[PDB]
């Protein structure tokens, strides 16, 4: 059976300008199958109004999904994806790097 | 520009656990313009772009009706493939199905596609006479000689170079501010020291449509494809995508250094540098 | 707008 591990890259929409709105994106990209667990996390602490986009999938069948949520970034907040997969050994946390 | 109308449509069995999941989008080049999901309250043909949504009782209803339509066809086709396979009712399978219409600039067309997957691995695919299909074993050859038997393909011409051209143009014509433009590139860089003697270079693509770019690193002229980090192309959420390359310049190398960005949207490709 | 088709594999 294919199963291919999912990509994340956690990331902003706008130039992160602390005090400023800008949401807070999570697109998990590779994976198959669809099954997909993926948090946005505010200091470890898991974000509960999350969107998702609506499942899609590549060229070479496998599935890719933006996760977003609303956020204004601070200095001192750390924000992060959390995401599981049967190809994970255990849930995958990726951290925002805001130069990235 | 060129431009593409696509449909993806995917059907997930839940042994045990109802009825399979059917999820389906519609796509205009990059943007997404309407979705259905089986497991919503709904159970109708929803927009997803602001230039659909005006369209009209008869549209969306329609659109409801043949996407229930593909929803049945799709769940009838997954316990075919568990026969033409012989595997157990307990299993999860995934089949996986996308067609669409390419037109160029002049919008005519240009290109018809209907591949179909199984379990994340190719079945059937239309080849691009769309006449003809390519089958990936004897399961989708039993397939292949159905679809031949009953002229499949003759009613796909139909629709591929008449009805999915016609309406892409429609599209286009219609949400002509979002798909008719050309969003290019926000580019700068960013430099940060990873140790005493290197440092990061990188080279940024920002709120650009359509996604097509290419994003190069050079040194003294040589491409450094082997050494650049290159993340793929991200979604903002506004419409727009994202991208980046980096590369680690000793120090003191930075003006050896070139990004090069191209993309739809700028009249002559970019060459940026740390100076 | 989709294609109206129920051909099964």
């Amino acid at each position: 059976m294919i199963q291919r591990t999912p990509k994340i890259q956690v990331y902003s929409r706008h130039p992160a300008e602390n005090g400023k709105s800008n949401f807070l994106n999570c697109y998990v990209s590779g994976f198959h199958p669809s099954d997909i667990e993926v948090d946005l996390l505010k200091n470890g602490e898991r974000i509960e109004k999350v969107e998702h986009s609506d499942l899609s999938f590549s060229k070479d069948w496998s599935f890719y999904l933006l996760y977003y949520t609303e956020f204004t970034p601070t200095e001192k907040d750390e924000y992060a994806c959390r995401v599981n997969h049967v190809t994970l050994s255990q849930p995958k946390i990726v951290k925002w790097d805001r130069d990235m | 520009g060129s431009h593409s109308m696509r449909y993806f449509f995917t059907s997930v069995s839940r042994p045990g656990r109802g009825e399979p999941r059917f999820i389906a989008v519609g796509y205009v080049d990059d943007t997404q313009f309407v979705r259905f999901d089986s497991d919503a309250a709904s159970q109708r043909m929803e927009p997803r772009a602001p230039w659909i949504e005006q369209e009209g009782p008869e549209y969306w209803d329609g659109e409801t009706r043949k996407v229930k339509a593909h929803s049945q066809t799709h769940r009838v086709d997954l316990g075919t493939l568990r026969g033409y396979y012989n595997q157990s009712e307990a299993g999860s399978h995934t089949v996986q199905r996308m067609y669409g219409c390419d037109v160029g600039s002049d919008w005519r067309f240009l290109r018809g596609y209907h591949q179909y997957a199984y379990d994340g691995k190719d079945y059937i695919a239309l080849k691009e006479d769309l006449r003809s299909w390519t089958a990936a074993d004897m399961a989708a050859q039993t397939t292949k000689h159905k679809w031949e038997a009953a002229h499949v393909a003759e009613q796909l011409r139909a629709y591929l170079e008449g009805t999915c051209v016609e309406w892409l143009r429609r599209y286009l014509e219609n949400g002509k501010e979002t798909l008719q433009r050309t969003d290019a590139p926000k580019t700068h860089m960013t430099h940060h020291a990873v140790s005493d003697h290197e440092a990061t270079l990188r080279c940024w693509a920002l709120s650009f449509y359509p996604a097509e770019i290419t994003l190069t690193w050079q040194r003294d002229g040589e491409d450094q494809t082997q050494d650049t980090e290159l993340v793929e192309t991200r979604p903002a959420g506004d419409g727009t995508f994202q991208k980046w390359a980096a590369v680690v310049v000793p120090s003191g190398q930075e003006q050896r250094y070139t990004c090069h960005v191209q993309h739809e949207g700028l009249p002559k490709p970019l060459t940026l540098r740390w100076e | 707008t989709l294609t109206s088709c129920n051909t099964s594999v």
